[PDB]
């Protein structure tokens, strides 16, 4: 009855799940959807207990009464001294990024461009640059501001799928889970780094761990961080160190997710998983690391260095705070 | 402001 069961948004994730299931002796076991929202629903209906959740997402999940359990920390800077579950998460940063070559393409002439996203409803793919779009055009009509994009998620006959590659075999155009080859952080910057894109909305990390032999994978194994460079508000280019100075928002932490009534199991268990399983886990790497998935950022970002407890016991709206959450809303009277 | 999506 300790058991926790994780929803896994499309195949790659299933597998990841059902080798964590394994290593752990069904203390976690797997349900699977192709869509976050379906997993929510999952969830909802009790069916799944958690799963980890973009900010974006965490706005669905929330307005359906689904509450933050621990997040996603990364390695920081200030506060050394405090254990990694123990210290305050400092969000990421939002950014958007074309190549070097590509001259003169600024945040001012980003109209009629070709736009590459994470997915529809995840913040720095989607709600922080669409949402100052709107916000900056005073119109509503999104859907034709890029001349094509990719935007998993989107109707995939739409312009805002028509960037998006599918699979292996050319299927699932555009679905949003991490079998569409441009879906995510790393799918984004791939359709930027392929040129599919003129510009790709991720966070500052995905352009860093996936140039300069960060990445051996085959699209990234030979990219140079010096070929990229982030948009900037004021209409500014600048390099890729930058991004304290060059960002569209500070976005919160990714966030696992449950039901109210099994938070307090979930989090437990998820504790003692990490300590078998995460960062310098007792298990990891010798049989499994929750934390990695060769980049795909499967269950997990890869950059994860531990799930860490929640200050204040928050609500949703606490935990993405009330700019976001404005921000959300706004944005959401579009559509 | 006020529903869930589902
Ligand atoms: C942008 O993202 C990169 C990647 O996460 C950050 O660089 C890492 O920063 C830590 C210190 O915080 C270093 O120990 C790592 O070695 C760096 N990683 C790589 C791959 O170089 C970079 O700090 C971030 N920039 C900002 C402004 O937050
Ligand atoms: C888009 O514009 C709206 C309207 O200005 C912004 O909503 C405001 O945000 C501030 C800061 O959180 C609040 O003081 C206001 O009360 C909000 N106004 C309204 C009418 O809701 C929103 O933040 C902007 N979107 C983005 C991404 O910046
Ligand atoms: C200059 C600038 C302009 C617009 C935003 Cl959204 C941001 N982003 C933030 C920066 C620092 C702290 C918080 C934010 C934020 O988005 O909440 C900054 Cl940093
Ligand atoms: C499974 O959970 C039980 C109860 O908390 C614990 O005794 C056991 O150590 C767990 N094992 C693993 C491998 O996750
Ligand atoms: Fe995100
Ligand atoms: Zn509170």
């Amino acid at each position: 009855y300790t058991r926790v069961v994780w929803c896994a948004v499309g195949p790659e994730e299933q597998k990841k799940c059902q080798q964590w299931s394994q290593q752990s002796g069904q203390n976690v076991t797997c349900a699977t959807a192709s869509t976050t929202d379906d997993c929510i629903v999952l969830v909802l209906k009790g069916e799944a207990d958690a799963l980890n959740l973009d900010g974006g997402y965490i706005y669905t999940a929330g307005k359906c009464g689904l509450v933050p359990v621990l997040a996603e920390n990364r390695k920081s800077s200030k506060h050394s001294s405090l254990d990694c579950v123990l210290r305050p998460t400092e969000g990421y940063l939002a950014v958007a990024v074309v190549k070097k070559a590509n001259e003169g393409l600024t945040w001012n002439s980003l109209k009629d461009k070709k736009s590459c996203h994470t997915a529809v409803d995840r913040t720095a793919g989607w709600n922080i640059p669409m949402g100052l779009i709107v916000n900056q055009t005073g119109s509503c009509a999104f859907d034709e501001f890029f001349s094509q994009s990719c935007a998993p998620g989107a109707d995939p006959k739409s312009r805002l799928c028509a960037l998006c590659a599918g699979d292996d075999q050319g299927l699932d155009k555009c679905v949003p889970n991490s079998k569409e080859k441009y879906y995510g952080y790393t799918g984004a910057f791939r359709c930027l780094a392929e040129d599919v894109g003129d510009v790709a909305f991720v966070k500052n990390d995905t352009v860093w761990e996936n140039t300069n032999g960060e990445s051996t994978a085959d699209w990234a194994k030979n990219l140079k961080r010096e070929d990229f460079r982030l948009l900037c508000l004021d209409g500014t280019r600048k390099p890729v160190t930058e991004a304290q100075s060059c960002h569209l928002a500070v976005a919160p932490n990714h966030a696992v997710v449950s039901r109210s009534d099994r938070a307090a199991h979930v989090e437990q268990v998820l504790l003692h998983q990490q300590a078998l399983f995460g960062k310098n886990g007792k298990n990891c790497p010798d049989k499994f690391c929750l934390f990695k998935s060769e980049t795909k950022n499967l269950l997990f970002n890869d950059n994860t260095e531990c799930l860490a407890k929640l200050g204040g016991r928050p609500t949703y709206e606490e935990y993405l705070g009330t700019e976001y959450v404005t921000a959300i809303a706004n944005l959401k009277k579009c559509s | 402001l006020e529903a869930c999506a589902f």
